[PDB]
């Protein structure tokens, strides 16, 4: 049903989620047990905090700084790979592990 | 009050009658015994413990 | 052995006296309040309790 | 023993440190502990820098890198009912009085810029990038105005001389 | 008496006492001096048990040594603990935040067995913290106090239950050790004695007996009479010792294949090999006294024995037999009865010495495992004890015991009474003790073996009631950890003066008389029938030939702070509890006047709390000032005592110490030489003496409210000084280093006037909430600007100013002067933590008056906030023009059973005006048993009614009848104790006489300025987006579940939608609400909460498909 | 010995959220081995890589 | 008792294959943040250790399978991964709970919901609110029944944006910024505005 939550709801269906739903929710597969670079304090690539998977930390900024304002929005940096948008999508995007 | 709203079986569980009629009282060894004679063709209900 | 509401069960007797008639026999039960609130119709109010 | 030590140095810490820095951290700890046992006094950073033949600022950098993080799910108070994560102020949020002050500042700046003419306000907004994100340069405004950049620059200088008047400054002074 | 600088405080005490009060910090001090092994403890133990002088460290080092390898070819042993001098004195440690300590030294000895070499080295064991003069520890500059703990002692605890199905008695036993395994010999619904070992239930007694190697013949011989034992020996269904051993091994082990050498060693490892089962000397004494095994043998071989196990089974089966006494062969007879777990013969007191010894032992075990590890991997003929020992687990165990453990508490000090009763405190809960949910209803009760060992009145009244109490006055701790109490022994009806300290079991063996029994001034009793206490706490009368013990004094059964309540014997117990709790929360005022009517326990409880400068050695005063006194001793030497002018206590109260001797006087050894925080001429003084009337006045003193005159605000009667500190630290960062400076960006020159050149404030600048204390600036880094900011900076010409300002602003609702600036640095080589460059502390101090809302209380639990401070002239005055000061309420007295306040009021008026009993024709009949020099007293005289032996009611009537006039011929108070007040507001007299007198009230630490709070919009939480909590941050109040239930029950729904969406979680709703309020528009319609969105994401992350549907 | 003031490692700006114009952009269609299709919108002047991590 | 769950799986459009798990999902990082404090000190959120244990053991199992190992090592590694995922979903359910430093059991995913400290009874039903206050009470016997007293030092903080708008409207301040600074300095006209608001 709804996914942008316009406060017009009539049901709330729970259900037992399959692997085909799990790998449909997720944006990128996490594959390394790293969180943050120890020296520059940036989120690591392919870690549990990766900006390609979960979105950017800075508002309308990619990882390599090639696109840094609102005129480049909704695109993906062809070098770094972070979709340039607001930084509040790190609260809503999920990842997954392939066992 | 808490045992009433939770509908547990109580501590001092007093049995009640199940039919009209007279009783067969017994003062047993350390615990009594009560049997109720029905006014119809039924078996007399026994309350032992 | 499944506890269902008096309204929902009696409406299901209305649906089953037609299309081949037999009644599901039921006897009324009295359940405590933790047992009653958990078997509600909403899984959100029950899980929050 | 090599596989055990390498794998422990890789996957011991929540923030991953490369193995050479973990080696110098372990050496620093063993050196400080042995000098404490043989000395009876916990040594100085310059003593440890003397013993490991490095600089004291490198010793302080290593002892700052060696600190492992804390967990947000510990009991802060006397009785255990309060996590640490319930008492950390989120400084990256919105202060919610400066946002509405920013909105009123935009409206006040609109009124002040609209008290001038059309060419001046248009050149100023294109110069400082108000209607759009990117500020147009002097060549861009001379292109969009059908002139040279020198006339644009003279207009810019005259308008900046105009806007420092107290009649156009007494309302905007309290906004900084 | 018998204190050389005492004020003459005349007492109403009728009966002499033999024993003076012992030193109140003796429990703390003597336990620590036991742990160290100090020579004072050495000579005391030589006086009282000279067989074995053993310290705590010596006992731990001797239970550790020797330490060998598995082969037994090399051994490392320990010897001779020995301390050094302390590294820094007390005040320097409190200044520079160092911990008061001293190093440990140990003579270690490594012995090789084959060739044979001993190696003696002096291993530095660690830095050991040392106790101060007053029984407090200093950790990191703070001051700490270790609280004692109550636990149940090891031994055997036989006890019975009913089964409520067959209604037969099912006895049991729990052989609970210290650091071991358990074992229980129950009796089931049948008669098969179950031997559940380590909580693995089955296997009747023949399993353990033939497992021990006992044959059926010997089982028949020792257990022949018992029908239960012969029924189990027929229902054993197992013959053979190995047949029992395989069952024991397969049930206790399971998951390991049995063999005939493992079961041979498993049982001998569990209960006899002392490396895994060591019930202590307490447990050995308890078991050998319970069963009667050995009597005169000294306590050694701290593990069990098969003799003790079969004695336990024999005692259990004779207890179920219903016998009276049993003699096990080989020992003296003993009575056969069940045991209690709340009797004070079974609850020992783990004090501070045993508490530190436990942590040292648990550090030494982890050191021992490392030492015995590296005694093999290191090469032989190459090791040394300096290379063997790693002292890091011992020093970490000590550090983790003192810092951050719930029995090592931060010492509170708002008055010396609260310091003194923060020590001497018994708590039943802690590490190794029961929690508050495991706390049953039975453990909170007052067992009748608490008489004189623990106070029944003084306890907290929250959820922790009964679990925390305090020691009594004369009580003393046993060597084993029990609690001893004195008793005067009476021989043949002749009360002697020998004093015998008795624990609970011996207190049960004899009978014990009453304190205020009528002795005939010879040792003989007046009446033949005396009240007495029997064995089980029964209270009977008795012929006086049977009485063999007598109490030392009344007030023996009561604590320190409860013995400071006058007329305790008239109050209730709950209001006395509230009075004893609220007596210690008093604040120190500026004047601190001594109370008129008190008990005798102010002088001793003040000079024993250590917060009064006491002259160590006698002599004459050379020089006094407000800082230092130099006495001149009898032989040449002098001695400076430094005062403490305005030190900050541990809770923000003042700690003044003014001197009370002049420059010519002669002091003796022990004389009080300077007052403390809450003292006046040596004794305690927690408040002021205030005139009070007991009428209800116009609803302002309604339902426990108190009104006051304006004279207390004017003359500074009630005024405390509070001192707070603020702390900031300039440290390094990633982008650079923060600096403390005057140049703060985007700031005016108006706030930069009070700041001096190095950035911090001057001394004496009166500050308000929001002013700059320390001017600190951070390197901001690189940020992009908004175009409005860019063109505004272009318009005014001002630069970027690339460093961000983060100063130390004084928080909301605080003011006062600035006392002192203690600023550390790195360049001046101070011990700063790693990464810090400059530490600085600023001390702000305010002088709070009294105010409506502040909490006041008397000494009988009559609390109440200040309702309204009246002016002086609209306050009901007497017939002399004297206005009253406070006005209490009538309706709170008779329904709370605390008329001790009315008796204290009457006797206070008598003590203020002063009396003269006219014995012109003989001493009158009321005062025939009064002492001399109480027939007359001067005005403003002090008196002292002790706790349970004081001023009688008839003597109060007689004193109140003859009450000599003020200045004119004017007896303002008649014989009832009442006066005819005039209404200060209307003008007419009140038509009925009203009780007046001089009460004593104290100002508690519940002031308004620490409670009033508000919030418009402050900070927010991190994970969820709710506002924060508490007055320390800005924070908002909690609108919990029950208030949501009330808002639902009103039918008011829109307010619930408000408070649950657009004030807490609507992240885009809050700023729209603020903008709509400021611009003046209607409030917008709310949206969904972020906490619900977080709930949805967690449910999606638990592999649960949650799809929200439109239709 | 300070105040608990946290900050996530990242800055929050606020500019004009306008959707009426953006930069022009292409869409590349990437394909894995197991019959999957993916769309990644790159910009117009962008060297589209021949492989991609999907 | 069996027909309950069998008819539950039969009636709906559900499949029983989702009780085993072939792909674990990851919660977003802003609900388990790594926030740095003032002064470089960092704070994890206690789920990163469980996630890192699962990631470590999964990578090691993949390497063991591709390397070619005897059955003992691979079976022990698979039971290790199974125990790690079970500890992630509910720590302390089966066997010993996974403890971190200081012998404290880690806060798993189910512990964000269970008991009193969960989302339900702590943050969903009752929240901290704004525009609030707290103080001690006294008896006010001159008031009428519908009235209450209020300290002005507290009502000045409750009614701050109302009084900000009102004293901007009466030309006592040029804009909202100087009005807020005027409230913070508590100038002697803000009470005369406070009575009206
Ligand atoms: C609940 C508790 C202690 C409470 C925090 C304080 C006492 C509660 C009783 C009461 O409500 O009055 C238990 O205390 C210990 C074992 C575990 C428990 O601690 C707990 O589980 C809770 C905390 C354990 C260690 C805390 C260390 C730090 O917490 C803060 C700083 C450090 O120490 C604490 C200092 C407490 C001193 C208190 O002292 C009391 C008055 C005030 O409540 C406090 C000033 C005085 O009445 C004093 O006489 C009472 C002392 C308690 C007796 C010893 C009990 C054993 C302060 C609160
Ligand atoms: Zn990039």
């Amino acid at each position: 049903g709804a996914m942008l939550d316009v406060n017009f709801f009539d049901e709330l269906r729970i259900g037992l989620a399959t692997a085909e739903d799990i790998r449909q929710w997720s944006y990128g597969e996490v594959k390394k047990p790293e969180t943050i670079n120890y020296r520059t304090l940036k989120p690591e690539k392919d870690g549990l905090f990766c900006e390609k998977i979960f979105g950017p930390t800075r508002d309308w900024e990619c990882y390599c700084g090639k696109y840094k304002r609102v005129r480049f929005k909704g695109i993906i940096c062809e070098r770094c790979g972070v979709e340039v948008t607001r930084a509040k999508v790190r609260r809503e995007r999920m990842g997954h592990i392939e066992l | 009050v808490q045992e009433l709203f939770e509908a547990r079986v109580p501590r001092g569980k007093a049995p009640i009658a199940d039919v009209t009629g007279r009783v067969r009282l017994e003062d047993g060894e350390r615990f009594y015994k009560i049997t109720i004679v029905p006014d119809d063709g039924g078996e007399e209900v026994v309350y032992d413990k | 052995g499944s506890l269902i509401d008096r309204a929902e069960f009696e409406a299901e007797n209305r649906r089953v006296v037609a299309e081949g008639g037999e009644p599901a026999a039921g006897r009324p039960v009295l359940m405590g309040i933790t047992k009653a609130s958990l078997a509600t119709d909403s899984w959100l109010s029950a899980a929050s309790f | 023993r090599q596989a055990i030590t390498r794998a422990m140095a890789d996957q011991a810490r929540t923030i991953r440190i490369p193995v050479h820095m973990v080696e110098v951290i372990n050496k620093l700890g063993r050196i400080q502990r042995e000098l404490l046992q043989d000395l009876g006094r916990e040594p100085t950073p310059e003593e440890l820098a003397k013993e490991m033949d490095i600089t004291p600022e490198k010793v302080l950098e290593i002892q700052q890198y060696a600190r492992e993080p804390i967990s947000l799910d510990q009991t802060i108070g006397d009785e255990g009912d309060s996590q640490l994560g319930d008492f950390i102020e989120d400084s990256e949020a919105v202060v919610a009085v400066d946002a509405v002050s920013f909105t009123l500042l935009q409206d006040q700046l609109q009124s002040v810029l609209d008290t001038l003419s059309e060419r001046e306000a248009g050149v100023v907004r294109l110069r400082f990038g108000l209607t759009d994100g990117q500020p147009r340069t002097l060549d861009e405004i001379g292109q969009v105005y059908g002139v040279t950049r020198e006339r644009i620059r003279q207009i810019e200088s005259k308008t900046m001389s105009k806007l420092r008047h107290p009649s156009r400054s007494q309302v905007l002074r309290d906004y900084l | 008496n018998s204190v050389p600088g005492a004020p003459n405080r005349v007492s109403f005490a009728k009966l002499r006492e033999p024993l003076e009060v012992p030193g109140l910090l003796d429990v703390q001090t003597d336990s620590f001096e036991w742990l160290i092994g100090s020579p004072r403890w050495r000579e005391s133990a030589a006086e009282r048990g000279d067989v074995n002088p053993v310290g705590g460290l010596e006992e731990v080092l001797y239970e550790l040594s020797p330490i060998e390898d598995f082969s037994g070819s090399m051994s490392l042993s320990f010897s001779d603990p020995r301390f050094d001098d302390v590294k820094a004195p007390v005040d320097e440690c409190k200044d520079k935040d160092m911990t008061y300590a001293a190093p440990l030294f140990v003579t270690a000895e490594f012995i090789n067995n084959n060739t044979g070499e001993i190696k003696s080295q002096t291993v530095f064991m660690g830095d050991f913290p040392m106790m101060t003069e007053k029984g407090t520890f200093i950790i990191n500059g703070t001051e700490r106090v270790v609280v004692s703990q109550l636990v149940r002692s090891p031994g055997v605890y036989f006890d019975e239950t009913i089964d409520k199905s067959t209604d037969k008695t099912l006895h049991s036993v729990k052989v609970i050790p210290s650091r071991g395994a358990w074992l229980e010999f129950d009796v089931d619904k049948r008669d098969t004695v179950g031997v559940r070992i380590d909580r693995k239930r089955r296997q009747p007694v023949t399993v353990l007996l033939k497992a021990l190697g006992w044959t059926s013949e010997q089982i028949v011989e020792r257990f022949g009479f018992s029908e239960i034992m012969r029924s189990t020996l027929e229902k054993d269904n197992t013959v053979g010792t190995d047949e029992a051993l395989l069952d024991i091994y397969r049930k206790l082990r399971p998951g390991e294949p049995p063999t005939k050498e493992s079961a041979q060693t498993l049982l001998e490892n569990l209960f006899f090999k002392e490396k895994r089962y060591d019930l202590a000397r307490v447990g050995r004494y308890k078991v050998n006294k319970k069963l009667g095994l050995h009597v005169g043998e000294p306590i050694t071989s701290s593990t069990l024995t098969e003799e003790d196990v079969v004695a336990t089974i024999e005692y259990l089966v004779r207890l179920h037999e219903g016998q009276t006494t049993m003699t096990v062969p080989g020992g003296v007879e003993v009575p056969v009865e069940t045991d209690d777990i709340d009797h004070f013969g079974n609850r020992r007191l783990r004090t501070v010495g045993e508490l530190i010894q436990n942590q040292i032992r648990v550090g030494m075990s982890r050191m021992e495992r490392v030492v015995r590890e590296r005694m093999t991997t290191q090469d032989v003929e190459a090791i040394t004890p300096q290379t063997l020992i790693n002292i890091r687990p011992v020093v970490a165990a000590i550090k983790e015991f003192f810092g951050t453990s719930q029995l090592s508490q931060f010492m509170d000090q708002n008055n010396p009474l609260s310091g003194l009763t923060h020590k001497r405190r018994l708590s039943a809960l802690g590490p190794g003790g029961l929690s508050r949910e495991r706390a049953g209803l039975e453990v909170r009760d007052v067992h009748p073996s608490h008489y004189g060992r623990m106070c029944p009145i003084e306890t907290p009244e929250g959820p922790n009631i009964g679990l925390i109490g305090s020691l009594s006055v004369y009580a003393r701790v046993n060597p084993f950890g029990f609690i001893e109490t004195p008793y005067r022994k009476v021989v043949d009806g002749v009360v002697s003066d020998e004093i015998v300290y008795l624990t609970a079991d011996e207190e049960d063996r004899h009978v014990v008389a009453q304190a205020n029994s009528p002795i005939d001034a010879d040792g003989r009793f007046v009446e033949p029938r005396v009240l007495v206490r029997r064995k089980a706490g029964e209270v009977e009368y008795v012929p006086s030939s049977e009485v063999d013990y007598m109490d030392v004094s009344p007030r023996q059964m009561v604590s320190v702070a409860t013995a400071m309540i006058p007329f305790l014997e008239h109050d209730d117990a709950n209001r006395a509890l509230m009075g004893a709790n609220m007596q210690r929360q008093a604040v120190p005022l500026v004047r601190s006047e001594a109370p008129l009517v008190g008990t005798g326990m102010e002088l001793r409880a003040a000079i024993d709390a250590g917060d009064v400068v006491v002259a160590e050695e006698s002599g004459v005063i050379e020089e006094v000032s407000a800082d230092y006194i130099t006495v001149m001793h009898d032989n040449g030497t002098r001695r400076t005592y430094r005062m403490r002018k305005f030190a900050r206590s541990n809770h923000g109260t003042c700690a003044n110490q003014c001197p009370i001797v002049d420059a010519g006087d002669r002091v003796e050894a022990g004389q009080v030489i300077a007052d403390g925080p809450c003292t006046d001429d040596g004794e305690m003084a927690l408040g002021k003496n205030l005139l009070v009337a007991i009428m209800p006045w116009e609803g302002h003193n309604y339902e426990d409210a108190i009104i006051l005159s304006n004279r207390l605000v004017e003359e500074d009667v009630l005024t405390s000084i509070h001192i707070e500190e603020h702390e900031i630290d300039a440290r390094d960062t990633k982008l650079g280093a923060e600096e403390i400076t005057r140049d703060i960006p985007n700031i005016s020159d108006e706030v930069l006037a009070d700041l001096d050149e190095r950035g911090i404030v001057r001394i004496g600048a009166e500050v308000r909430d929001g002013d700059i204390l320390v001017g600190k600036v951070t390197p901001k880094g690189e940020t992009e600007l908004t175009p409005e900011e860019r063109l505004l900076r272009a318009i005014f010409g001002e630069k970027a100013r690339e460093v961000r300002d983060t100063s130390l602003k004084v928080p909301h609702g605080e003011s006062g002067k600035v006392i002192g600036i203690r600023v550390f640095s790195r360049e001046d080589e101070d011990e700063l933590p790693a990464g810090v460059n400059e530490l600085v502390r600023v001390y702000v101090a305010q002088k709070r008056k009294i105010s409506d809302g502040d909490k006041l209380a008397g000494r009988h639990g009559n609390k109440g906030v200040i309702g309204k401070i009246l002016p002086v002239e609209d306050m009901p005055f007497l017939a002399d023009g004297t206005p009253v000061d406070i006005i209490l309420n009538t309706h709170g007295v008779p329904r709370r059973m605390n008329i001790g306040q009315i008796l204290e009021t009457h006797l206070g008026w008598c003590a203020h005006s002063g009396w003269k009993v006219d014995a012109a024709k003989g001493v009158p009949d009321w005062a025939a048993r009064l002492p001399d020099e109480l027939l007359e007293a001067q005005p403003n005289a002090i008196v002292s009614t002790p706790v349970f032996d004081g001023a009688q009611e008839a003597e109060l009537q007689g004193l109140l009848s003859c009450t000599l006039p003020n200045r004119d011929g004017d007896v303002l108070v008649d014989a009832d104790g009442k006066a005819m007040l005039f209404d200060g507001r209307s003008g007419e007299p009140f038509p009925y006489p009203v009780t007046v007198g001089y009460m004593y009230i104290m100002k508690l630490h519940h002031l308004v300025d620490d409670k009033i709070h508000a919030r418009s919009t402050g900070p927010y939480s991190m994970i969820t987006q709710q506002p924060l909590g508490g007055k320390a941050q800005f924070g908002g109040q909690r609108f919990g579940e029950m208030e949501c239930w009330a808002m639902q029950a009103y039918g008011a729904a829109y307010t619930l939608q408000e408070l649950l969406t657009i004030k807490s979680d609507d992240t885009v709703g809050r700023v729209k609400v603020y903008e709509a309020i400021v611009k003046g528009e209607n409030i917008p319609e709310p949206g969904i909460p972020e906490s619900f969105k977080v709930l949805l994401k967690e449910l999606q992350s638990l592999c649960l498909n949650v799809e929200v549907l439109s239709s | 010995d300070r105040v608990l003031r946290g900050s996530r490692l990242g800055a929050v700006s606020y500019e004009t959220d306008r959707n009426h114009d953006l930069a022009p952009r292409q869409i590349a269609r990437y394909r894995t081995d197991n019959g999957e299709e993916f769309e990644v919108p790159f910009a117009d002047d962008a060297e589209i890589p021949g492989t991609w991590l999907c | 008792k069996r027909l309950k769950v069998v008819a539950a799986f039969q009636q709906s459009g559900n499949s029983p294959m989702g009780m085993v798990l072939d792909a674990v999902p990851v919660i977003p990082p802003e609900l388990r943040p790594m926030v740095q404090l003032d002064g470089g000190r960092f704070a994890t959120s206690d789920l990163n250790d469980l996630y890192r244990r699962v990631i470590n053991r999964n990578n090691r199992l993949k390497r063991l399978i591709d390397l070619g190992a005897p059955e003992i090592i691979v079976n022990n590694e698979k039971r290790m991964l199974q125990e790690s995922v079970d500890a992630l979903f509910d720590n302390g359910r089966r066997g010993r709970p996974v403890t971190g430093p200081g012998n404290r059991p880690l806060k798993s995913l189910s512990d964000l919901l269970k008991g009193k400290q969960g989302r339900f009874r702590q943050n969903l039903l009752g929240k901290r609110v704004d525009y609030s206050g707290r103080s001690v009470i006294v008896v006010g016997p001159q008031l009428k029944l519908h009235q209450c007293g209020l300290p002005k030092l507290m009502a000045l903080e409750l009614f701050k944006p109302f009084v900000m708008k009102r004293l901007v409207d009466l030309n006592h301040a040029q804009n909202i910024k100087s009005a807020k600074r005027m409230v913070e300095r508590q100038r002697p006209q803000v009470w005369d505005v406070l009575e009206e608001v």
